[PDB]
RNA sequence: UCGAUGCAACGCGAAGAACCUUACCUGGUCUUGACAUAUCUAGAAUCCUGCAGAGAUGCGGGAGUGCCUUCGGGAAUUAGAAU
RNA sequence: CCAGGGAACUCUAAGGAUACUGCCAGUGACAAACUGGAGGAAGGCGGGGACGACGUCAAGUCAUCAUGGCCCUUACGACCAGGGCUACACACGUGCUACAAUGGUAGGUACAGAGGGCAGCUACACAGCGAUGUGAUGCGAAUCUCAAAAAGCCUAUCGUAGUCCGGAUUGGAGUCUGCAACUCGACUCCAUGAAGUAGGAAUCGCUAGUAAUCGCGGAUCAGAAUGCCGCGGUGAAU
């Protein structure tokens, strides 16, 4: 019942481990029928078989917020804290793939005398 | 070019001159009527040296807080000057509110009191320089830790205006906790209006 | 930018072959932030070239015509005494690779074939044996590089 | 233009003239500032003089122009 | 189940008459459920700060709008006869109610 | 090349338009390589503490291709601030050709 | 086909080809095609001569370029020959809707 | 602005405070299904026989100190350039400077 | 209508012109005046009306007689008498 | 909020902890500092914003406001109706929408943030092709609602055509707001279907959650955004 908390750009993963077969519940439904996007399907199966056990735990995961990749950035977050918190030893090989720094990198907000939040309008020379 | 002091300090280190909470039809109302209730008062007190007024107010009720330093005047024998502008604010506001006087134990830390001061002295035909220096004397003599005066304008009824500025001691104003009282009052003169800011620091 | 080597981005692999070269293909080929379109006509042609050449290993045979694309020598503008002459300098590994990539990419752009998985799998198909427009450029950039030959 | 449960709408002001002179027939211009009144059957074949902005132009109300306001047949810009 | 409702402006004036709240309910021998931070409103206006041009030359303020609410778990008379005698006002605005 | 000629403040005339036109195609007979002119005539200001001396203004934007060079000219009078303006949009123009030819060598 | 006076495509969908008649867009031609019996799928050399006068006579119900192009012609010169405002923009050749006729009026000017 | 256009809204809106009570009733009836149609017809009538500066559309809010038409905002009653002095000095309660 | 005029004017004032906004034009109107104080003549203000007019306005009819001090009368109020 | 009524978790919003070149290895004048490494969520200014020195441009604003002087006082002041600021041989500056197949259309099926709601948002039902209309409900809101996010994913079709692209213009019929939609409103429906097939010289923005693209809100506002100010989704190349 290891529980781990992973978060990416808007979305808030909770998810808990358990020494199981590999079933992964993604907010009450399978990961492949929750994720219709391939590389949002690679990120969750990221961690687990980054140290080779794929099938070797059940996750109950349940993402809120954000959108369809922020959620499987958060899941993959919320996985490798949960892995550390059932072994220790997970986190020098977890590390090095940068897997458990949460990443900061958020939606720059629109500044003001500007289209975007670098863009700039235009003027003809 | 330059933020207000007071305004890019609100929140850090400082405290608005008002304190009550309206709804979104309320805001309006109480807005405009304090807004009213400060410009009648700063007219009706010209005579007296009154700084920074907090009108702050409960429901019903309002209490306004004058700060000044000339207590005497103000409140009137017995509170019988202070009694009838209390009918009058009364009458222009909305339920009784009650106003209480505070006292500037030094009236050269004020900077809305020393900038009056330059204002009355450049109306009554004073060189403004020798106002200037005044002023910075007895404010920096006062235990103030900077004072900076800045007159602009026909200065003595130039035909060209010019902006001429008096500092000692720090006045640090890009740091936020700085503690610096500002003011920026009018003198009419009879070449026009020259613009007396002035800017005391006194700690953190 | 007269200043530090600042750090190169971490590219994530393609779900499919897990190969990074694959990766840096589709953020080529996607536009609009649009990388499922782009692995999606990146899948179709691979997949297309594989079914055709009838090969086992896509990423193998993409790793093959892109070695065989990127150049070896390109020119360069150089100053001096305000004089425009093209020195011929040898291409970084890193360029390498990214100038085989968009020529691919803007050479199978303007196939006839009727999607964009047909146009890129035909560009691949030419490229493995060393035709079309990439290969056609890429020889355009050794040309110049061989008949300058002079300035160092 | 406007919804039929709420009718046509007429200025009172002009309705009064008009009714006013639909009694008699006459045939002296109404002479109205009302542009945005509606013109109904009732008021074919007589003249209005309706204002411009600067002065006002008779319009003679022939049948198709039922359906129209009054301003539409008095242009506002003079352009050559 | 008596309920109170504070909304303001500044967030440590709330936090300080909510405090006063719970004090008075916990020391005259009552249980309370602790104030919960409801959602602040937050607006925002842009005030173009030249009289004339240069839209660009913008100053953006914000009004926040903190609300706490606490609820009591048995309404003992001792401890509720103090609420209208806990005149905190000029500052946040206190709904009671009282259901 | 273009020739856009405004007028801020003033009613631009038919002779301003002249004084201005010839003075541009005089420039343009020497340099050849012009994208475009825009020239502003201006009263920005009514002299109130000199008495003018400055109260009419000539400038000219014009753009090169790779460059952007402006001049400006103040004067009492519009037609002295045109001929003003001219001249040192003249001296601009030989000096950026005089540079570019010169850079070949 | 021929449909109207017109020879429509007959190598594409019935909902489609039939657009192509002046007076009949796609919401037309899907009621024009569930009014009878006809699939819009179905193209329109598969269609019978059957179908085809059951469709020819459900386009008759609807003002097409035989009537439609003289009705529009008449609305406009009724306006013309009114002289109201809209007739006038109709004789200059400038917008009548309320759109600039100061910078983008070219689908009008040419 | 003006003092002629300050007094002319105060008078535009003297009569929307007269007439707020009729324009209610009138509305509530000419919108009601159960009302005759001459009624609700007559009803209409009446609507556009009453004053024009009645309408509460005539109305243009401005800034209670300058009187000023544009930059208003509603939840202050001010203009943006006495919005902005106010602000600043202050007596604008809850208003700081924003930055996120 | 006016202002903004190289970068740093030109989706800028204007965070929003059908009327209003509105500053411009045509026409119809008023002159201490739409708004503040000096004043003295009547009246609680205020509400509902009729006609004429495009409306601004003009000419007429009904209900009400405030409140505190009380026979000097006062916070407001409608139409001017003039500087 | 939902792991097992619970007080765990997410979340909300107040107070704090952390980060300091603190430690290691080097280079460096026995220095400041620099380069790399560990731990850590974050590493050296972690990302973004507010904050804009003395002065410059007689820069802008006397039309927010105030103000010296000058000028008009049956008028340059004031009230009202109608028109006008929306005109068009034209040029220029900002944008939006396209020219399509990395796409159009029709069916299903997901994933947000932020903000607004009595000067209102509307569950739901019925009528309507639709804009909307009638009845009625919940909500001054973490309660009810705006509101469905769109791009995305699956299937079918279109098969390179000025077309099943594009959606200007115009004709007809309507709905709302408003005393009033002619000048001169926004939406809905039917019909038409314009230029446009990637744009000369020249020229602009952007170094990372950025550019690009996709939707959603707000201020002003009775109605009237392709502007402005915001929000998140996907997400590069160098």
């Amino acid at each position: 019942r290891n529980y781990g908390t992973g978060r990416r750009k808007t979305s808030t993963a909770r998810v808990f481990l358990a020494k199981g077969t590999g079933s992964i519940v993604v907010n009450g439904k399978p990961l492949d029928e929750y994720f219709s996007r391939e590389t949002s399907r690679m990120v969750v199966r990221q961690p687990l078989e980054l140290l080779d056990s794929p099938t070797a735990y059940d996750l109950y995961i349940t993402v809120k917020g954000g959108g369809i990749s922020g959620q499987a950035g958060a899941i993959r977050h919320g996985i490798t804290r949960a892995l550390i918190e059932l072994d220790d030893t997970n986190k020098p090989a977890l590390k090095a793939a940068g897997f458990v720094t949460r990443d900061s990198r958020q939606v720059e907000r629109k500044k003001l005398g500007l289209r975007k939040a670098r863009k700039r309008p235009q003027f003809s020379k | 070019q330059k933020v207000h002091p007071i305004g890019i300090r609100l929140g850090v280190v400082k405290k608005h001159n008002a304190n009550w909470y309206a709804s979104p039809k309320q805001y309006s109302e109480y807005l405009i009527n304090d807004i009213q209730v400060r410009e009648y008062l700063r007219k009706k007190l010209d005579s007296a040296m009154i700084s920074n007024i907090m009108i702050e107010r409960p429901t019903g009720a309002a209490k306004i807080t004058i700060a000044t330093a000339r207590p005497g005047i103000v409140i009137g024998k017995k509170g019988e000057d202070i009694e009838r502008l209390q009918k009058e604010l009364t009458k222009m506001m909305g339920v009784p509110a009650q106003v209480n006087i505070e006292e500037i134990t030094s009236p050269d830390l004020d900077a809305r009191l020393v900038a009056d001061g330059i204002g009355s002295q450049l109306e009554r035909r004073v060189m403004f320089r020798r106002a200037m220096k005044r002023a910075v004397q007895n404010s920096m003599r006062s235990g103030a830790k900077g004072i900076k005066v800045e007159l602009s304008g026909r200065l003595g009824g130039a035909e060209i205006a010019r902006t001429e500025w008096y500092r000692e001691g720090r006045v640090p104003l890009h740091t936020l906790r700085a503690d610096i009282d500002y003011a920026s009052v009018r003198a009419e003169t009879t070449y026009g209006t020259i613009g007396v800011k002035v800017w005391i620091f006194r700690g953190e | 930018p007269r200043r530090r080597v600042v750090a190169t981005r971490e590219i994530l692999p393609d779900p499919k072959f897990g190969s990074q070269t694959i990766a840096k293909f589709i953020n080529h080929v996607m536009s609009h932030g649009k990388k499922s379109t782009a692995e999606r006509i990146v899948y179709g042609a691979l997949e297309t070239v594989a079914q055709k050449r009838n090969i086992e290993d896509p990423v193998a045979f993409f790793e093959d015509v892109l070695e065989n694309v990127r150049p070896m020598v390109e020119v360069k503008a150089r100053r001096v005494g305000g004089a425009t002459y093209q020195v011929p300098m040898e291409v970084r590994p890193s360029r390498r690779t990214a100038l085989a990539m968009r020529w691919l990419a803007e050479a199978a752009a303007k196939r006839s074939e009727k999607s964009m998985a047909l146009r890129l799998a035909g560009e691949l198909s030419d490229a493995s044996e060393g035709k079309g427009n990439a290969m056609k450029k890429r020889d355009e950039v050794h040309r110049m590089a061989d008949a300058n030959k002079a300035f160092s | 233009p406007r919804s039929l449960k709420k009718g046509p709408f007429i200025d009172a002001h002009l309705f009064a003239k008009v009714e006013n002179a639909l009694e008699t027939n006459s045939r002296k211009p109404i002479k109205t500032w009302s542009r945005r009144s509606m013109i109904l059957p009732q008021m074919v074949g007589l003249t209005l003089s309706v204002h411009n902005g600067r002065t006002h132009v008779p319009v003679i109300v022939s049948e198709q122009m039922v359906g129209h306001k009054l301003g539409e047949f008095a242009p506002t810009r003079t352009y050559r | 189940r008596i309920r109170i409702r504070l909304k303001s402006f500044d967030h440590r004036l709330i936090d300080q008459s909510a405090q006063e709240i719970v004090d008075t309910a916990k020391r005259t021998g009552a249980q309370v459920c602790g104030p919960v931070p409801l959602p602040t409103r937050i607006e925002r206006f842009n005030v173009l700060t030249s009289p004339h041009v240069n839209k660009d030359a913008r100053d953006q303020y914000e009004i926040r709008t903190h609300k706490r609410m606490v609820d009591i778990v048995q309404p003992t008379d001792k401890t509720v006869d103090a609420l209208m005698k806990l005149d905190l006002a000029a500052g946040v605005d206190v709904q009671i109610a009282l259901g | 090349m273009n020739v856009t000629i405004r007028g801020h403040h003033i009613t631009v005339t038919e002779a301003m338009n002249n004084a201005v036109h010839d003075k541009l195609t005089k420039i343009a007979r020497h340099f050849d390589q012009i994208q475009s002119i825009q020239v502003i005539l201006s009263l920005d200001n009514s002299g109130a503490s000199d008495g003018g001396q400055k109260s009419h203004k000539a400038e000219a934007i014009m753009r090169v291709s790779g460059q952007e060079m402006f001049v400006q000219a103040l004067e009492d009078d519009m037609y002295k601030a045109i001929n003003e303006m001219a001249d040192k949009l003249d001296r601009q123009v030989s000096k950026y050709k005089t540079r570019l030819e010169r850079n070949k060598v | 086909a021929r449909i109207a006076g017109v020879n429509i495509p007959d190598n594409k969908h019935a909902v489609i080809s039939l657009t192509y008649i002046f007076g009949v867009g796609r919401t037309t031609a899907q009621k024009i095609l569930e009014a009878v019996g006809i699939a819009p799928t179905t193209k329109v050399s598969q269609l019978d001569d059957i179908q085809l006068d059951a469709i020819r006579a459900q386009v008759a119900n609807y003002m097409t370029e035989g009537d439609l192009r003289r009705e529009v012609s008449m609305n406009i010169k009724r306006l013309v020959d009114l002289g109201c405002y809209r007739g006038i923009r109709h004789r200059r050749n400038l917008p009548v809707r309320g759109q600039n006729t100061k910078n983008n009026a070219r689908t009008r000017k040419g | 602005a003006k003092k002629s256009m300050i007094n002319r809204e105060l008078k535009r809106e003297k009569e929307v405070a007269k007439y707020a009570d009729k324009r209610t009733k009138l509305k509530e009836t000419i919108s009601d299904m159960n009302a005759s149609d001459e009624v609700r017809m007559d009803a209409m009538l009446e609507l556009q026989a009453l004053p024009r500066n009645s309408s509460p559309v005539r109305l243009r809010n401005r800034c209670a100190i300058t009187g000023r038409p544009h930059g208003y905002f509603r939840k202050f009653g001010l203009s943006r350039n006495m919005l902005r002095e106010r602000v600043m000095q202050g007596d604008v309660p809850g208003v700081r400077k924003a930055s996120w």
